[PDB]
């Protein structure tokens, strides 16, 4: 998995060497701004719930056929909101353990890999989840470097979306 | 690969959850206790060429029929090889402290190398008397208390014992 | 790779032997009946995507945990990877549609693939369920009476249904 | 074994793809062909006694030293005829093979892979069995289509052999 | 890969000494006989053609279902490949001739052979026989009495007729 | 093992070739060489004590300080000296060994591979070891075809030593 830590390990072990002060300076770094990662996933994981449930109305608002439209891949059928729910919060879920690890390596691997095959076997748009995720970035109410680390995960995903 | 920190993260994906309070100022203590980590990890590098070389000449004393025509050891080839394979393993510990986890190590280190030594005749005993030296010398290099800023560092000094024994388990 | 008629051939060739009148006349017989096997082949294919993605569909509302977390299908990747399995043993199963033989879909697909989900932890019985889903599906899609000219397929559905359960009682 | 309907799945397959259009009009092509291919097979089995034996005759006329010189490699002893007799047999029975599969796939497996090597050891000439096959295609008796589809095979043979 | 001089300073090594006087009298023997050793590599080599297609022709007549359709003969590619067989291992014992040792036979050529006959499904105990078949030819090409000046070859010809005998152990 | 003899069995096996004469030729010349080679490892084995003896004073009154100086590298202990003698006649013995088999091949394996590692990591200087091979050189005794053959191999281990 993709982390700060493992990025220097890597670089040291394909090339056979010992580690050196290059890499040090980088596990250091990670160190320094694990303070500011830290307050951010634990207001995010305090306020999950609230951010899960305005994100979806905001979709629901600015998609409105997705809650009357026929169709498994729609919100038409409680099943459907169900379902919704579930993929928002998997989404905020990921952004909380990036934050933790200090990198993407957690969002590559259980989610971004695939991601566009799922999208378009079961008829899913990518603009749906992009709506949701600036809704979190919007309401989160955090400020500072706290709210730039928090930021930088966020657009990761949509980029990924784009 | 992981390290502590990605540790925790893919145990609470397998249940699907969010982390605990508790979770949080496990990894806050981590990071905290980090310069230690960095001190040890310069100290024990930067001395690496003598921990193996003092480690050699000590096994070869106490044991020398290794060097004995017809011995383990024996030929420059064979010696050159020996050698090596200390330098290898005193590297993959040293990843292991830096992530604070093992799986470096036990991943692409210790797993196989029972079996490689029992093909290729290598006594797997005389190696992990090896390791065993060579980590009471790390120890004591990265723990000397001159040129440094007081403190406690035992915890530390404790995982790293921890490493060094796994890799002497593994090869007996 | 053989078809049905090399399989005859290679047989004949095994005794050192022209063939008897019996073989040329059931030879005979297939060439007569290809238009149909060409029609199954066609529809099978035109309509892939629809036949994977609704077994898909079944198999996770009956048997919820595998999309659990901790599950086998679980993540986007092993989500994909499971999606991609259902593919591929829909296609080497239309290969040997038109071949008139299994060797295709033994040689080049079924023959080690137990032994690949029980190292990998994947439920080889759940596999076999989402067979016999696409199966039902194929058979249907195949015989539809509508848009074509009329007669008798059934001596072929029936062979279509063998190659579906030979692919299913491979894995489980 | 090479046949019109393993080489359509072999490029499928080769690609990562299901079957298309452009490999279906591939293999009803073969299946119209079939009634042709058939009728010489046919043909060609029911008089391969006559056709075998007018053969050999043909060889020993053209080249008289093989009936005369010592040697195991000749047709000088009876167990030198036999054996000749036997090769031309070989020959015939995989013309047939050949049309019954719509291709080369038989002739090229039993018999073209090895050939040259087979012949330099054991002091066998090319021309003694190019004759041998020239007379089969003069005296089998056929015409129109089935007769092209006859011919295509024993000349891809003498081919082989020059 | 060794030869008999070599092989000799490898083992000497192995217990770190020098060479007594026995030894240097032996190898100087070694070197006296030397022409003989090379008349019977040429002779041998100049006649490889020959020696390998009458064994051939002989085990085909003695064991007529070989070549029978079904048979492991059979075909001109099962032909050119037995063929092959034949050529390779008449090879690999010329190189141990010259050699004066049988490790270039072994290593190369004899060591996994029973198990790919019993894969493929090649009778072991026929191939045995090709092989002694070889080595009678072999001997007296080598040791006929012409054109060459006289004396005694036959502590040769006994060294010889063991690398056949060993590869023909081999493979039954 | 490198000798003159498995030079032209490899030569023959590489290109899937029966020796020719080709290789016939080269294994004469390492058997006509042969007497020279052996008188010169008689006579090195028969002297090789007061060789070795020799060898290592003209080191020592070359290099004062290695009899003086602290450290397990250096010979100012009597295990030091112990160990000195020995590498000495660890030298002397791959000479014998090369002239037997007609090649460099036992220096090859036993001694020259891993030597440039095993000078650096104990630290002992290349120069010490030249200095005593120069010795042998200058003392053997030996006259004509057999001197040539004996300096040979002695100038191969210094070259490697440079
Ligand atoms: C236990 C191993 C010994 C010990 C350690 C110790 N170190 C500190 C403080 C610091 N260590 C560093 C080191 C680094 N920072 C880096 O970025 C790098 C690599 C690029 C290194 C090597 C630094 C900067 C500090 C702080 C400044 C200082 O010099 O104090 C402490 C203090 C407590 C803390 O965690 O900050 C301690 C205890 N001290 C001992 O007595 C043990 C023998
Ligand atoms: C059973 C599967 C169903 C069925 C089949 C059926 N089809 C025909 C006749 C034809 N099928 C074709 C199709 C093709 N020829 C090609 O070359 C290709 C690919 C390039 C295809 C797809 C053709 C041309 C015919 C003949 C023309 C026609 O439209 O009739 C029949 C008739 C009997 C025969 O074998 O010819 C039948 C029975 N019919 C059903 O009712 C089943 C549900
Ligand atoms: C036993 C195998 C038969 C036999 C052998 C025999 N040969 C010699 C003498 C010589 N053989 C050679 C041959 C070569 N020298 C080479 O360099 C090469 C390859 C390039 C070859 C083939 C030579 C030159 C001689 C010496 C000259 C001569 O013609 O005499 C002897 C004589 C004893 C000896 O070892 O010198 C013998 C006995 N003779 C037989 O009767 C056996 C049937
Ligand atoms: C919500 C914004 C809109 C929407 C939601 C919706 N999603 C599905 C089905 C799936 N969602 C996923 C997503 C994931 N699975 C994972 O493992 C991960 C990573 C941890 C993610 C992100 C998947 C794979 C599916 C398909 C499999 C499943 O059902 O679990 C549905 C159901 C679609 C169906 O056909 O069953 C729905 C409704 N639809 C809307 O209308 C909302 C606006
Ligand atoms: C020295 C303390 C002991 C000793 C060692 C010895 N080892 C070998 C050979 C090998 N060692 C390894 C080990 C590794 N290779 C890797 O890549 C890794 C992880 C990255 C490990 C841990 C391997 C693979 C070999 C075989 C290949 C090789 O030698 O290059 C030898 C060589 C023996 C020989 O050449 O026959 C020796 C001598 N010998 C002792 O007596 C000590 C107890
Ligand atoms: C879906 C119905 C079930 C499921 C499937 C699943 N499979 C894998 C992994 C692999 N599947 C294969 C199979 C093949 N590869 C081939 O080339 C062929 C023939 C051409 C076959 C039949 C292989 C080789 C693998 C391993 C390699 C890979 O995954 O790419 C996974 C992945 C598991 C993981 O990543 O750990 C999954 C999930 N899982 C379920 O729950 C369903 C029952
Ligand atoms: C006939 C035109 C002339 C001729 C014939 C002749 N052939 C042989 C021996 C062999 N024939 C074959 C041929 C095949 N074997 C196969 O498996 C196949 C493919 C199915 C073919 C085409 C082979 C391999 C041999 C050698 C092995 C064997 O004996 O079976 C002989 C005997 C030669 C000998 O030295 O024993 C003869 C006489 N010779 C003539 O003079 C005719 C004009
Ligand atoms: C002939 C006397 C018998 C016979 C032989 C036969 N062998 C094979 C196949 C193989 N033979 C080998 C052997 C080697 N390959 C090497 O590289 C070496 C050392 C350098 C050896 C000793 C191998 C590897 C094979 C398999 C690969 C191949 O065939 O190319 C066959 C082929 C069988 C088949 O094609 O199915 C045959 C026929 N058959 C008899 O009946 C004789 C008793
Ligand atoms: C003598 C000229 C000077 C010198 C000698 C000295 N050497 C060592 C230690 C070693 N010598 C070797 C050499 C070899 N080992 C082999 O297997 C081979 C090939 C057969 C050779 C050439 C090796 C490997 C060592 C290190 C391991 C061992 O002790 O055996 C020492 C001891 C150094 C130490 O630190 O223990 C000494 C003193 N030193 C002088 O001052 C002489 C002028």
């Amino acid at each position: 998995m993709k982390t700060p830590i493992t990025e220097a390990i890597a670089a040291a072990d394909t090339q056979g060497r010992f580690l050196s002060n290059t890499e040090l300076q980088a596990v250091d770094g990670r160190f320094k701004r694990a303070v500011a990662s830290m307050e951010a996933a634990r207001a995010l994981t305090n306020n999950a719930q609230s951010l899960i449930d305005g994100a979806a109305q905001a979709v629901y608002q600015k998609f409105p056929y997705t809650t009357t439209m026929q169709g498994s891949q729609y919100a038409s059928t409680p099943e459907g909101k169900a379902k919704c729910a579930r993929d928002i919060g998997y989404y905020l879920r990921m952004v909380t353990y990036c934050l933790v690890a200090g990198g993407t390596g957690p969002m590559d691997e259980y989610l971004i890999a695939g991601l566009s095959e799922i999208n378009s076997t079961f008829d899913l748009s990518p603009s749906w989840y992009i709506e949701a995720l600036k809704y979190i970035k919007a309401n989160h109410g955090l400020t500072g470097q706290a709210a730039v680390e928090a930021n930088a995960y966020i657009d990761y995903a949509i980029n990924a979306l784009s | 690969m992981l390290d502590a920190f990605a540790k925790v993260v893919a145990q609470a994906d397998a249940r699907g959850e969010f982390l605990t309070n508790a979770q949080f100022d496990a990894l806050s203590n981590l990071v905290k206790e980090g310069n230690k980590r960095l001190d040890a990890v310069n100290r024990i590098t930067s001395n690496a060429s003598t921990i193996v070389a003092n480690a050699a000449r000590a096994l070869f004393a106490e044991q020398p029929q290794l060097i004995q025509p017809g011995g383990n050891a024996y030929t420059n080839r064979r010696m050159a090889a020996c050698l090596r394979d200390m330098e290898i393993i005193l590297r993959y510990v040293t990843y292991a402290i830096l992530a604070g986890d093992s799986s470096v190590l036990d991943d692409r280190c210790l797993n196989g190398l029972r079996e490689t030594y029992q093909a290729l005749g290598t006594p797997g005993s005389s190696v992990a008397v090896a390791i065993q030296k060579m980590k009471d010398a790390a120890i004591a290099i990265a723990n000397d208390p001159n040129g440094i800023t007081p403190g406690d560092c035992s915890a530390l000094m404790s995982e790293i014992a921890g490493y060094f024994d796994r890799a002497a388990a593994a090869v007996a």
